[PDB]
């Protein structure tokens, strides 16, 4: 005799699947059928059984309401229908029949099928509080029985529109709101459905950041902006202006130190200087964001990029300096200043460096204009977990408990949640972040933002390295 | 010499025996031990299970009726013991007990009549 | 006189007589051969030397001194090797110092005895002083250790034996040990209370359920005689119940020479007492248990044969495994009254009845039946005819009707049938070694008018088993509600082969098929045997123009010797109810079974018993058994191990194992599950007395 | 008249983890021809049928399912008292033992089913678990885990304790009869345990001698006899808190100047116990102080470091720190360890065991070689983890095998090191891994500079005199030079 099952494969939690046990070699029409399962590396437990005609069924008390067993005496096949699947449902299922020998004493187990339902998949950047977000995932798992996994892949903002467009990826995607209109345009995001009572918990301009075609396409979590961060011991009175940083650096190199090191590889960090004297992304109305009218080739962008290039010429900065180099130098007390957002502060606390966080230096008497990001949580269109992703975002993360858990790992900035922001506003580092955010402007979310960021990254890196001049670089970025 | 035959012993087969004798033109005279008499020690019957279905449910019984006998000829030891036996089968489905407890009665009556006739055949076959 | 064969005797006249040289003492009936002797006329004693090989009436005793007293026969020997014999049984003893007290009283110290003969005795009960007495059959045995093989298997500081055939009160009757779910053991303690009555409490354990207390009483009086078995066990360990039980009762009473009053009773706690810790015959007569009460009557001795009896019955029906029971009706009163008389040739048979069926799931309602039949008979010399003129008259009265059921009805169905058939006898077509061949035809024709009686409920009627004998019955539904309307001419022919010396049936055939006023069926059968071997029994139930066959069956069974049996039997049938599905509609399916049996000595001293009941409808055996029995010279073994794996529910199999140990002249035979394959003659010792035998004499 | 009870449980068992004794239940007057009893095991909190059973007359004995080839009830009807001889006794068996004192019952191979007249008085068979005695300054918990695994193999319970004054307790207090089976402590006490006579000589196997370092074998050897086995070699190492100090000073002279800057901060640079002389020995050794002079075997008493001027000068440097308050007489090693975890003291001088407690605190810290004094590196006193066997306890044999393999294993050395570190090790394999690890590598260099303490009992008395002297120096009641002269004389 021989039994073979079929229908194993990967389905998300909240999915459905019906396994079939095609039996042959004996008169199945007269015997019970026992469905068993054995999780990988655990004890083999009972699931459910069927009567000869399918009239009577017994279910395990733990699987009641979620599973139903059916049988068919025309193909000698039985079916086990599963719905509302969960991470704990994964096992190897076995079709078992008893007392079928010449002496009514034999048993037979099939080759089995593999059913794996994986944990909730959150993606968030490697600079953010992913361990603090995994503690919110442990409290989700405790209450609901469904595991949450937080990952932090390289280039996740480019990785997401790849894998979501292949028909998989994470259940929930964290990034700044700028990328989300390109994802929404491609149909890669589910429409989120918070009630008015939930919307009133978050500041209304943070809802406008995650609005595209009049749709809410992500949950806003926190407001980010770059601040001037300084070592109070090396520099108790930091510079108000960019123009006095050369003079500061040659005093500090006599000490064996430097004035300023910050990430030059990402244009997000060099944008406050570029935009200070009238450089801009897209203009016109906020709704229009006139895509013909780009402000990277203007004299304001040229003046700001020239000053940055001049700092590199005169050895005050190095064109090689990335996030890791700048943070390493500042936290070791080798440089008096750095430019960074709220997330960086946690490593500076651990470094035991006496620092303040303050207003970005002025360029030509103009305030530096940082591009303000709202950290935003979209649900993938290919993630049918949705309802579980909604439950996690609204009722676990966007609470005082869930935001403090992430904030204690890496500070979020000025959080979207009114109740926890009123608690956090008291911090002088959040007050400095809010001032620089006000002096900046909010990023567009339009699909052209990825092409804009790629074009300005190119211009900044080529101008800094000397491969292009400032006017060559910004002309090619306008293209 | 064996035309008129007397019977004693065994209460169950009292009517069928005299019936099957009176058929063959034989009178049963009371207290007439000259001609060879017949004496049954006892009549033994029982009822046991015969075949059960797939799910341990009764399907049919089995009925036996064993009768031992002995010719006397005015004496106890002389003669030769004859023992006959007949058996039938009773369909007893599951729950027709109210009718089966009353069908078994006529079945035993038929078996008693048959045993009487068979003993009478064996007795008249001895007349040679 | 007591003469001595010694040639020379040292003695003057009376004071001393010393004889040597293998002397004898006459003492008519008791030989006494010894080596030498001395006398001393002070207490009138006798000493019999050194060898002392006495032999009187089958008890060869070989001792050392045997200082008799011979005034009241007070003896005292040494190293006695007593071997008493008797008709059918015997005992052997190797004592260290035998005594004697008066008459029929011994004090036989330091023994090693058995009912077996000499040699490496398989078993013996070594002990200290055994004071066997004749006035009281209570032989105490201090410090007795039942040896078996070469190692003691038991021990006690005090034990008794029934030294005769009395009813030993207070004896713990052996033990019952055997099971699968545990090692369920039970030890009965019979304890007689009076000559008429004797309760026997039996405490017990199941090893998986708990502790049981199955005991019983059994009384007797001039008129009332009865037994009262029962069982009870506290909190169960495997099921979950706490107070399960069972009760039985017979109480066959007599009032005065005509009226019996018997109380047949049986009641279990739940719907799962059987099939849990009961045997393999719970299948039949144990799905619905009985509870009765009745009376009787008979006589009038003058042109009458009256009878009666007011039965009161209410069955108890069990569930199968999930709570699906049919629960037939319940007869509260029943005023039967039968009749029989003879008018010379005619035979008047009258009847009557009454019954109120009480129920809940279905409607109630009394009824009444009067069936005044008269059957004349005419057998001239060859063939018989017997007409009949009955009149069936039912009358219902059903109340609390839920749906459509007439409040009051009444019917009359004049029954007229004419049974009668000739008989032929022939000797020319014999097949054997001198047999006689009888061929006998017969007919039947019953007329019963028709009515519309399907709105009346089905209280107790049921369709009869269709076989050969069915053709000659005047009622298909063998009950009282449904009486079919028939106009048929059942036609039959049956032939019996009768021996040429005596009248023992060797083979019987037959076939018949009832017409209509056609065929719609066929019925044949054949059952006989050439003696002990090549026994055969068969049947069939054919129906034409419709299908092949309804319920054919076949049989066999050949006995080569008193044992060595190999019985076998088939059975077929389509649309046979199996297992009572949830609603109440029985699962209908076709049967195909073939049970095989055997009891074939596998070795000179090891026998075997085997049963196997296969089912082709599902390719699984229903029941199967396997045993093994043994014997030896002293009944050393008498050991039987029997293992059975039956079926209990639709799917729940439940196996079991059994043991049986037998010693010569002290054991009992009969403890078996049920009546298995036909003969199953035991293959070990009779073992009648069950303890200590029956005889003890010098 | 049959109501009398006469079954007092006479005899007794007084054995340790393994042993055997005969116990009795005396009875008088009654004939014992039909009267027999079954021995009972009654643990404190349970009553049940015992491991044995005897029936009289024929004398067949059921025994128990629990005991196989262990205890045999033996007939003693010439004694009037019956005897149970135990064999291969184990601590699990400890309980109160009784007899059934029955009169009438059946006997079967399954068991003697008689339950009457439980007249047994009850005698507690006294059996303690296998014993180990040491002061767990270096936690015995890592060794106890190897010992608990060893306990599972021998099926014997284990006894050890976290105490004080063992160094004083095992040589003198044990002579009265205390002092359990095994020890891992300073060699100076080892001569004292041998003087008591509880300690016994241990012969290593040739393979074990190859596995262990030769210098460690010399340290355990006492009077030319290998009376001990070295689990490892322990040397004090300087410990610096990483957060308080990026780099520790490499000069002892620098430490007081660093302490003065820390005094303005309000946190003392170094806190350590001056009451222990082992703790204050690296400064003394740096200035040339020595436990003894000449050949290591000779251990000449006449030449002593305390008499030598250099050792006094090194102690004087330490008392200059006490005068600056850079070192506190009232501060103790337990206070100093707590201060290091708190961060109150930037650096501390402590034994290798201190590192595991700092690891439990999880405060950032580093282990460094002790700073050079006057151009000569500070040398910590080196103590060897010598091991021992006690003769008085009945299961003494278990200790000799346990020290040979379970106590000394490269994986086992790690097991004690995680519970409390033993610095450098005797096993060569662990030593290579330890060289890679920074904390032990600093201790290993310190150990090479340091000299092992003498194992002689006379040295132990001299060591106590130094301990009183270094307490006097710390208190300032007696001049350090005078105190060192007092230690010499």
């Amino acid at each position: 005799v021989q039994l073979v099952e079929s229908g194993g494969g990967l389905v998300q939690p909240g999915g459905s699947l019906r396994l079939s046990c095609a039996a042959s070699g004996f008169p199945v029409k007269y015997e019970h059928m026992y469905w068993y399962r054995q999780a990988p590396g655990k004890e083999r437990e009972w699931v459910a059984a069927i009567n000869s005609a399918g009239n009577e069924t017994h279910y395990a008390d733990s699987v009641k309401g979620r599973f139903t067993i059916s049988r068919d005496n025309a193909k000698n096949t039985v079916y086990l229908q599963m719905n509302s699947l969960k991470p704990e449902d994964t096992a190897v299922y076995y079709c078992n029949v008893k007392d079928i020998g010449w002496w009514a004493a034999y048993d037979y187990w099939g080759q089995g099928t593999q059913v794996t339902v994986p944990p909730l998949v959150i993606w968030i950047n490697g600079d953010k509080g992913y361990n603090g977000l995994a503690e919110v995932g442990k409290k989700f798992e405790k209450d609901t029985g469904i595991k949450v996994t937080v990952e932090h892949p390289d280039k996740l903002e480019e990785k997401f529109p790849q894998v979501a467009a292949t028909g998989d990826g994470p259940d929930i995607i964290f990034w700044a709101h700028d990328r989300f209109g390109g994802y929404a345009q491609s149909g890669l995001l589910a429409e989120i459905t918070p009630d008015k009572a939930f919307q009133d918990k978050l500041y209304p301009f943070t809802w406008d950041a995650v609005r595209y075609n009049g749709k809410l396409i992500a949950y806003p979590i926190a407001v980010e902006a770059l601040s001037l961060i300084y070592n109070k011991d090396l520099l108790p009175n930091p510079p108000k202006t960019w123009e006095e940083i050369p003079a500061l650096d040659k005093e500090l190199k006599a000490k064996g130190k430097s004035a300023l090191m910050f990430n030059l590889q990402e244009p997000y960090f060099t944008w406050p200087l570029i935009a200070a004297d009238g450089g801009y992304a897209f203009k016109y109305e906020n709704g229009k964001y006139d895509i013909k009218d780009v402000g990277v080739d203007n004299a304001g962008a040229k003046a700001g990029l020239t000053f940055l290039v001049d700092l590199i010429k005169n050895k005050h900065m190095n064109a090689d300096t990335d996030y890791s180099i700048a943070e390493a130098a500042f936290n070791k007390g080798e440089t008096a200043m750095t430019i960074n957002g709220p997330w960086a502060w946690s490593n500076i606390d651990t470094s035991k460096v006496n620092y303040g966080v303050t207003v970005l230096p002025t360029f030509k008497g103009q305030p530096s204009k940082p591009f303000v990001g709202v950290l935003s949580a979209g649900i993938n269109a290919a993630s049918p977990n949705k309802e579980l992703a909604k439950e996690f975002l609204e009722n676990y993360l966007l609470t005082d408990e869930g935001l403090e858990a992430v904030n204690k790992d890496k500070p979020l900035g000025a959080v979207a949640l009114k109740s926890y922001e009123e608690e956090l506003a008291k911090d002088p580092r959040i007050a400095a972040t809010m001032e620089n955010a006000q002096k900046g402007e909010i990023m567009p979310n339009i699909p052209q933002m990825s092409a804009f960021w790629y074009a300005v990254r190119t211009a900044v890196i080529n101008a800094a390295s000397g491969r292009q001049t400032v006017d060559e670089a910004l002309k090619d970025a306008q293209t | 010499t064996y035309r008129s035959w007397h019977i004693e012993g065994g209460q169950a087969l009292q009517f069928p025996l005299e019936t099957a004798l009176y058929q063959a033109s034989g009178r049963v005279d009371d207290a007439a031990g000259a001609q060879m008499t017949l004496r049954i020690d006892s009549v033994s019957q029982n009822k046991e299970t015969y075949t059960v279905t797939r799910a341990a449910v009764i399907n049919e019984y089995l009925l036996i009726l064993t009768v031992e006998a002995q010719v006397l000829k005015r004496g106890e030891p002389v003669g030769k013991p004859m023992t006959v036996s007949v058996r039938r089968i009773l369909d007893y489905a599951d729950n027709e007990i109210l009718g089966k407890q009353e069908e078994e009665e006529t079945l035993w009556a038929e078996m008693r009549q048959d045993v009487a006739e068979q003993i009478v055949r064996r007795l008249t076959f001895l007349k040679a | 006189y007591t003469r001595i064969v010694a040639d020379r005797m040292e003695g003057q006249s009376k004071v001393k007589v010393r004889a040597e040289g293998s002397v004898i003492i006459e003492r008519d009936g008791a030989v006494l051969n010894t080596d030498w002797a001395d006398y001393d006329q002070s207490g009138d004693t006798v000493t019999v030397g050194d060898r002392f090989a006495l032999q009187q009436d089958g008890t060869l005793i070989r001792g050392e001194t045997l200082t008799y007293n011979l005034d009241q026969q007070t003896g005292e020997a040494h190293n006695v090797r007593m071997e008493t014999e008797q008709g059918g049984r015997r005992l052997q003893s190797v004592s260290r110092t035998a005594e004697m007290l008066g008459e029929g009283r011994y004090k036989l110290t330091e023994t090693q005895f058995n009912t077996c003969s000499a040699g490496d005795a398989g078993w013996y009960v070594k002990a200290a002083s055994v004071e066997a007495d004749r006035g009281k059959g209570i032989g105490v045995a201090k410090h007795a250790a039942f040896v078996f093989g070469g190692v003691p298997l038991f021990y006690t500081p005090w034990a008794d034996f029934p030294l005769d055939g009395n009813r030993k009160s207070g004896l713990l009757v052996p033990s019952v040990s055997a099971g699968s779910d545990g090692v369920s053991l039970s030890v009965p303690y019979y304890f007689n209370l009076a000559p008429n009555f004797d309760a026997t409490f039996a405490p017990g354990i199941i090893g998986e359920r708990g502790a049981t207390f199955d005991g019983q009483i059994r009384y007797l009086r001039p008129d009332y005689s009865g037994q009262t078995d029962l069982t009870w066990l506290p909190h169960d360990k495997k099921s979950g119940r706490n107070n399960r039980y069972q009760a039985k009762w017979q109480h066959r009473h007599d009032i005065s020479d005509t009226l019996q009053a018997g109380v047949d009773f049986n009641q279990v706690s739940d719907s799962g007492y059987y099939r849990d810790f009961y045997g393999g015959e719970e299948i039949a007569g144990n799905v619905n248990l009985n509870r009765r009460v009745w009376l009787d009557y008979g006589g009038r001795a003058a042109g009458g044969s009256l009878n009666a009896g007011l039965s009161v019955q209410k069955y108890q029906t069990l569930a199968n495994q999930s709570g699906y029971k049919d629960e037939p009706y319940a007869i509260m009163p029943r005023l039967s009254a039968d009749w029989h008389k003879n008018a010379g040739r005619a035979q008047i048979g009258v009847s009557a009845q009454f019954t109120r069926f009480s129920h809940d799931g279905r409607q109630d309602g009394s009824r009444l039946v009067v069936y005044p039949g008269i059957k004349w008979d005419f057998s001239n010399s060859w063939g018989y005819v017997r007409p009949k003129l009955g009149l069936h008259a039912t009358y219902y009265s059903l109340d609390s009707f839920g749906g459509k059921a007439s409040r009051s009805v009444g019917r009359v169905l004049p029954v007229v049938n004419i049974d009668g058939g000739t008989t032929f006898e022939r000797n020319t077509r014999l097949f054997g070694g001198g047999v006689v061949q009888t061929i006998e035809p017969r007919l039947f024709y019953n007329y019963i008018p028709a009515k519309s009686q399907n709105d009346l409920p089905n209280f107790d009627s049921s369709e009869s088993s269709f076989g050969y004998g069915q053709l000659f019955r005047e009622n298909l539904y063998y009950g009282n509600d449904r009486i079919n309307a028939a106009n048929s001419l059942s036609t039959a022919v049956q032939s019996r082969i009768l021996d040429g010396a005596t009248g023992e049936e060797r083979f019987r055939a037959g076939i018949g098929q009832k017409f209509y006023f056609s065929r719609s069926d066929w019925v044949a059968f054949a059952s006989g045997g050439i003696g002990g071997r090549f026994t055969l029994d068969s049947s069939i139930h054919y129906n034409q123009n419709d299908k092949r066959a309804e319920h054919y069956a076949v049989g066999a069974g050949y006995r080569p010797a008193p044992g060595k049996v190999l019985n076998a039997r088939y059975k077929y049938g389509r649309n046979e109810k199996i297992y009572l599905q949830a609603d109440g509609s029985y699962f209908y399916d076709k049967l195909s079974q073939l049970d095989l049996s055997a009891q074939w000595p596998l070795t000179r001293n090891l026998s075997a018993v085997v049963r196997y009941n296969y089912g082709f409808e599902a390719k699984k055996p229903i029941e199967m058994l396997a045993g093994a029995e043994y014997k030896s010279s002293c009944g050393c073994w008498g050991a039987g191990v029997y293992a059975q794996r039956y079926v209990t529910g639709e799917n729940t199999y439940k196996n079991a194992v059994f043991f049986s140990l037998q010693l010569k002249d002290l054991s009992s035979v009969g403890r078996n599950p049920a009546g298995r394959m036909d003969v199953a003659v035991p293959g070990y010792i009779p073992a009648h007395s069950l303890s200590a035998g029956r005889n003890k004499r010098p």
